[PDB]
């Protein structure tokens, strides 16, 4: 039965499984130098991580 | 030469030593003359009381012997 | 008495350091010396983002380990008992129990990090 | 018992101290870093002075510009050296840093760390023998020596 | 099979000593002589008071003092 | 003395209050940490101490665990505090204030059997054995080897379960 | 009389820090072919105090995204635990005669931790984050073999007490039934202190110094003397189980003296291990600990459960 | 209870440390056991309906050696008539009651 | 006794208000729980303690066993939240009101 709540309601699926938004990779990102011992003085490496 | 080492390995010797000889002799000064009575037990506590109350002053290294039941 | 003694003369006396090493020394504050350090550039984001965890199961197994840890830690006095060989058949179950599932997650690479 | 006296000793003990631990940070661009490496090695022992290199500014007193300072980096020098507490010292090491030195005309290079921060010391060379460098901590362990700066306090 | 044994022994040796420990740990209480005594200690020791019985004049077996020459001797305790 | 445990009691209850108004995990997990030594103070003041240090123990593990997660899953950028929310801040003063008068009308109208501000100390240690040589509190826990094994059997199947049961779970 | 206890054995133990970090660098320096500090003062006597006075002389640090309250507590924590675990160590007599002493020193390491994880939170960096996850990881590595192989020699003591070990040493170490988990031990110790080859919370050439990267003069000297304290404490608790002094009652001196020949035998060996070896990677360090010290540890466990049984050894409840 | 499988096979696993009165490690003796055990027997082959009603003098008994509700009441009692006297001035605790005492042995 | 056992009433109450009324955060709700488990493992040991019931302390322990076995799933549970929709936040499991 409908109401004013029930409106925006959408069938399920037929086999549970959704549809889903795909959330975005988030990378931390992260300035290894310069001025870290390791990167031999003038490096930055910025890279991405995943921990 | 290596030898140089050796007076901070003295100095820090004889820091690690003073701790355990301090508390002996202050366990000794304080219950007068003897080791700290270690109570790990109920039955040495309630010892250790009975010693505090039948010691004229209430302290339980004061020792009563056979001068004290005639 | 004296324990709780001995572990307030240690809160004093570290906060006394604390407290000498902030109000003594002169200080010069400013935004560019007070900014987060991220060698020697500025951060790209904040470190208050999810930081992925690779060992969450290891973690999780941890806790259990510990459980079991507080299970074998009344040995010392579960051998002073008359029924000693329900003491040491259960011990010996414990043991080899929790072997098994250490076994069975090692095998099913769980000890090993995502990546 | 004159409290000048009692202020100029006191200092005498803050600048022993903050001089026989001067603690320097890992910031080593170009050449003259191997010349700072080599100072810390066997036949110049820094340690032996109380100098220890530490990797992060917050912890270090002082910072040696060990080679050559392009327009690139000059902010995370600049950087560094403002995240460094007071009190902070710097040292200017070889000819690149000082003005440029072989490489003073080119586009992206800065004709001397000083326009970036403050140089308390300059030692020159392309490289400076590690014997220089270590006479110019020595030059700096003097200059910090000569501060009196409570002796300031007290005449304000 | 030994050389598989031999291999592992070669290669991860601590599974080995690990699972001999445990065979071990397992087994030797059924091997020795002196598992008997670990309880027979355990119950020798008078952590509460031996209270008494009343003389109802039928405990021959039983005791009227500690140095009568009756009940559990502990001589196999003090040579051991 | 005679405040004593009272006074631990109250510092577990406004730990726990702290910890359900739902802060940052991180501060929670803090509070959690401080309610597990608290109440290990007070099972110690009771008589017994295996199971202080055991609960203490078993909570920093599990405390340790739980900032490993919050700072993958269940952080913020901006992570909130008791002070950072004033309705939370307020909440939290009310509930000290609401403690303070339902602990002093208690006494005055009701009995003595929940809270006797006089008469406190009084009843911490009723009955003890003067003379003992076997109280402490790991002969109980021990039982379980001996007479207790069905609660040994039954906790250790928990735990193995729990590793199969974590590891069906996390499987993608 | 009891405060002159507590400052008997607590400046000496700072005194003791100081000079461990002066034997640390001048045997590093040796081992590196140089001398370490001889110039201000007599061979070097006076470079921890000139450190730390210019340490608690320099402009601390309150960044503009810490959270102030933690970032200060932790160095408070870390040095309090650091100098409460040296209350209940009999040397020969303690100054806290606790029943379970062993699992005070459990508990008080297990908290050290959260000095660390705090830390490295407050601080907001991402260097810090990283040396608080490595510390975690580190901590659920060790902490399960340790209380095993602890309760596994214990089980020939008979009491989690500190001072039975004495009674069951006055023949003989603890070194010779209990080799393996002496090593065991030795290497979890030297992980619990966060000291190489496990130096990962603080690793310099991955994390510029991890939970220290925004800790400025005096809270970093905190860290810096709570983990030196810490380091001379485990070596105790190693030279107290399994190594044992003389114990004659009337004669305590010579226990201490003894003690502290195998305690600064054991910090200086510390010292050589950071000297001779590289640095793990932090999975290593769980590899490890969960795949070569975890089984052996449960099997050396049932093997030291069923010895008190098939021997009729059993030890005593006091 | 709801599948009496113990009192078939003739075991005991979760039943013999139900309530104090029962067996402890060493023979020590919980307090308030003769209080359970004299409740436990009285209500003993009669049910839980006659029990409230027939045990209620021995289940009362174990609740105040338990609870000891009654005991604090009169010491709460006690306590505050002697703060009113001694308010008043109408009482002096006797020597033995201020610690200056006699203590044996 | 009484009072001690009061303040841990409450303190198991306002663990179950907090548990009750969710936030955005699932963890925050985990943690309550424990906190909870924390008061029924005191209250028990207490009372065993007060009565010098020694046959009952093996219940505590047993307590904190399956409690930490509960907080284990909920963490797995939560890091497979996390993985479907990135947070902890209980606002987006809401789909299965049909
Ligand atoms: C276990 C840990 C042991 C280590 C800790 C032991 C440290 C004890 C050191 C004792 C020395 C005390 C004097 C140190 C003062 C240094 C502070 C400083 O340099 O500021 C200069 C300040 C500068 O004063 P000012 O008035 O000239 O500053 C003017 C404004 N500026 C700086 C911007 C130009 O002098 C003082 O005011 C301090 C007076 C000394 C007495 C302080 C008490
Ligand atoms: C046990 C936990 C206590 C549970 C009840 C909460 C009582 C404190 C609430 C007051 C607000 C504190 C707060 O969250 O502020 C955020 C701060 C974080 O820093 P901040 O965000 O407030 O930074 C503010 C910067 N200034 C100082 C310039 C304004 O953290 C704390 O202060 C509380 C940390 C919890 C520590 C609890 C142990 C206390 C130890 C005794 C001292
Ligand atoms: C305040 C913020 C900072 C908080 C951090 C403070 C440092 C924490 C240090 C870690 C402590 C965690 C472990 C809990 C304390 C140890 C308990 C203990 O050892 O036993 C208590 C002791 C009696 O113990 P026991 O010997 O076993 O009993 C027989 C004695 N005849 O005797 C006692 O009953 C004394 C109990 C008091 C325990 C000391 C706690 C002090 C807290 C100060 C705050
Ligand atoms: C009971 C009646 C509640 C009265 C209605 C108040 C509604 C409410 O505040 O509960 C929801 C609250 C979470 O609210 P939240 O999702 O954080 O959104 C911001 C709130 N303005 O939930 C909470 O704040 C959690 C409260 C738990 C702690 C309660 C202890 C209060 C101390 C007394
Ligand atoms: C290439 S290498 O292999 O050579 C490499 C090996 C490692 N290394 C090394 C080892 C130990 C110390 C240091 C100097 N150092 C000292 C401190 C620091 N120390 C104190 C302190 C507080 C109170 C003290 O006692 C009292 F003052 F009395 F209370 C004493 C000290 N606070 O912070 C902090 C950071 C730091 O680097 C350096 C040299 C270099
Ligand atoms: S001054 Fe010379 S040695 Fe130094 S960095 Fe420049 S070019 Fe290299």
């Amino acid at each position: 039965y409908p109401s004013k709540e029930t409106a925006h309601w959408k069938p399920p699926p037929w086999n549970d499984v959704d549809i889903l938004k795909e959330k975005a990779v988030t990378n931390m990102t992260l300035n290894f130098g310069p001025q870290h011992p390791a990167a031999h003085g003038v490096l930055r490496l910025v890279l991405e991580l995943s921990g | 030469m290596w030898f140089e080492i050796l007076p901070g390995l003295a100095i820090m010797g004889v820091c690690l030593v003073i701790p355990g000889v301090s508390t002996a002799y202050i366990h000794k000064f304080t219950n007068g003359g003897k080791e700290k009575r270690v109570a790990r037990v109920q039955y040495q506590w309630y010892l250790m009381e009975r010693d505090r109350r039948i010691s004229g002053v209430n302290r339980y290294y004061v020792s009563k012997g056979l001068e004290n039941i005639d | 008495m004296n324990l709780y003694t001995v572990i307030f003369i240690n809160i004093l006396l570290s906060l006394t350091l604390i407290l000498v090493a902030f109000w003594l020394p002169q200080m010069n504050l400013y935004s560019e010396k007070a900014n987060p350090y991220e060698c020697g550039f500025d951060p790209t984001s904040s470190a208050r983002l999810p930081f992925s965890m690779k060992f969450f199961l290891v973690a999780i197994t941890f806790l259990l380990f510990d459980l079991e840890i507080a299970l074998l830690l009344p040995l010392p006095w579960a051998i002073q008992t008359i029924k000693t060989s329900t003491m040491m058949i259960m011990a010996f179950i414990l043991v080899t129990i929790l072997s098994l599932g250490l076994a069975y997650e090692w095998t099913q690479k769980g000890l090993e990090w995502t990546e | 018992s004159r409290a000048e006296y009692v202020v100029t000793k006191l200092d005498d003990l803050i600048n022993w101290a903050r001089r026989s631990s001067l603690w320097p940070m890992t910031f080593g661009l170009a050449c003259c870093a191997v010349e700072m490496m080599h100072m810390a090695a066997p036949r110049y022992d820094m340690d032996r002075f109380g100098v220890v290199f530490r990797a992060s500014p917050r912890q270090a007193d002082v910072m040696i510009v060990a080679g050559t300072l392009t327009n690139k980096m000059a902010p995370a020098l600049r950087k560094v050296y403002d995240q460094m507490p007071e009190p902070r010292y710097v040292v200017s090491m070889g000819s690149c840093a000082n003005g440029g030195g072989y490489y003073h005309y080119s586009y992206s290079v800065v004709r001397g760390c000083d326009r970036i921060v403050p140089v308390d010391i300059y030692v020159p060379g392309c490289p400076p023998t590690a014997e220089a460098l270590l006479y110019g901590i020595l030059q700096l362990q003097r200059k910090i020596k000569r501060e009196q700066k409570l002796k300031i306090w007290y005449r304000r | 099979i030994s050389a598989f044994l031999k291999n592992a022994w070669a290669k991860e040796p601590v599974l080995v000593v690990s699972f001999s420990v445990w065979g071990l740990a397992i087994i030797m209480p059924m091997i020795s002589p002196y598992t008997k005594y670990a309880s027979m200690i355990n119950k020798a020791t008078p952590y509460n008071y031996p209270v008494p019985v009343r003389d109802d004049g039928n405990m021959p077996d039983v005791p009227s003092h500690p140095q009568d020459p009756l009940g559990p001797s502990l001589d196999w305790l003090k040579n051991l | 003395m005679n405040n004593y445990i009272f006074v631990l009691s109250s510092l577990f209850l406004v730990g726990c209050l702290g910890l359900a108004l739902k802060p940052s995990p991180i501060y929670g997990g803090l509070g959690l940490i401080v309610s597990g030594f608290v109440g290990c103070l007070m099972v110690l003041g009771f008589g017994g101490s295996f199971l202080g240090l055991m609960v203490f123990l078993i909570y920093l593990g599990g405390m340790l665990v739980v900032f490993g997660y919050t700072t993958a899953m269940a952080t913020e950028e901006y992570p909130e505090t008791w002070g950072s929310n004033w309705l939370i801040l307020g909440f939290l003063v009310l509930g000290v204030i609401m403690e303070v008068f339902l602990i002093c009308v208690l006494n005055y109208y009701d009995e003595v059997g929940v809270i006797n501000l006089d008469g406190l100390g009084d009843w911490l240690m009723y009955e003890v054995d003067d003379v003992g040589v076997m109280l402490e509190g790991g002969i109980g826990v021990a039982a379980m080897y001996s007479c207790a094994t069905w609660m040994m059997v039954v906790a250790g199947w928990s735990l193995f379960a729990g590793i199969f049961i974590i590891i069906e779970i996390t499987r993608d | 009389m009891f405060f002159i206890n507590i400052l008997t054995l607590l400046v000496p133990i700072l005194i003791a820090m100081a000079f461990l970090t002066l034997v640390e660098r001048k045997i590093l320096g040796y081992m590196q072919l140089r001398k370490g500090p001889n110039i201000v003062g007599p061979y070097g006597i006076l470079q921890p105090f000139a450190d730390a006075m210019k340490l608690f002389m320099k402009e601390p640090m309150r960044p503009l995204t810490t959270s102030m309250s933690l970032f200060i507590i932790a160095p408070t924590l870390s040095l309090t635990l650091a100098l409460s675990l040296w209350v209940p160590l009999p040397m020969p007599h303690p100054l806290i005669n606790l029943n379970l002493g062993i699992l005070f020193i459990l508990a008080t390491s297990s908290l050290s931790v959260y000095s660390i994880l705090w830390s490295g939170w407050a601080s907001n960096s991402k260097y810090s984050l990283f040396g608080a996850l490595r510390a975690v990881a580190q901590t659920i590595s060790y902490e399960v073999t340790m209380a095993i192989i602890l309760l596994s020699v214990l089980l020939m003591n008979g009491s989690y007490s500190l001072q039975t070990l004495i009674t069951t040493q006055e023949h003989m170490w603890l070194l010779l039934p209990a080799w393996p988990m002496a090593m065991m031990w030795f290497i979890s110790t030297l992980a619990e202190t966060n000291r190489a080859p496990f130096d990962l919370t603080e690793g310099e050439s991955e994390l510029v110094s991890g939970f220290n990267v925004e800790y400025a003069a005096g809270p970093f000297a905190l860290f810096f003397m709570a983990e030196y304290t810490n380091i001379i404490l485990m070596n105790a608790l190693t030279t107290i189980i399994f190594l044992g002094p003389l114990y004659y009652i009337n004669l305590p001196e010579l226990y201490s003296t003894n003690f502290m020949m195998e305690a600064l035998l054991l910090s200086s060996t510390f010292l050589w291990i950071r000297a001779s070896y590289p640095r793990f990677r932090y999975d290593q360090l769980m590899h490890l600990l969960w795949k070569n010290f975890l089984p052996l540890t449960l099997a050396l466990c049932m093997w030291h459960i069923s010895l008190p049984i098939f021997t009729a050894g059993v030890p005593p409840y006091m | 209870p709801f599948l009496d499988i113990q009192k078939k096979l003739g075991i005991s696993l979760d039943r013999h440390f139900m309530f104090l009165s029962a067996e402890q490690p060493y023979k020590n003796a919980a307090r308030c056991h003769a209080f359970e055990k004299e409740w436990i027997e009285c209500a003993h082959g009669i049910g839980g309906t006659r029990a409230k009603k027939e045990c209620k003098i021995e289940f009362d008994d174990f609740e105040e050696c338990l609870l000891r509700y009654k005991t604090m009441r009169r010491m709460h009692d006690i306590k505050k008539q002697r703060e009113k006297l001694m308010k008043e001035g109408k009482y002096t605790p006797p020597p033995h009651h201020s610690g200056r005492e006699e203590p044996r042995p | 006794m009484p009072s001690t056992f009061f303040n841990l009433t409450m303190a198991f109450s306002l663990s179950l208000l907090g548990t009750l009324m969710f936030r955005s955060h699932l963890m925050s709700t985990l943690l309550c729980l424990e906190g909870m488990v924390l008061s029924l493992f005191i209250m028990t040991s207490v009372t065993s303690l007060n009565s010098n019931s020694m046959s009952s302390m093996p219940i505590p322990i047993t307590i904190l066993v399956f409690a930490a076995c509960e907080a284990a799933v909920g963490l797995a549970l939560l890091v497979k939240v996390s993985n479907t929709y990135g947070t902890d936040y209980v606002q987006n499991l809401n789909l299965l009101q049909c």
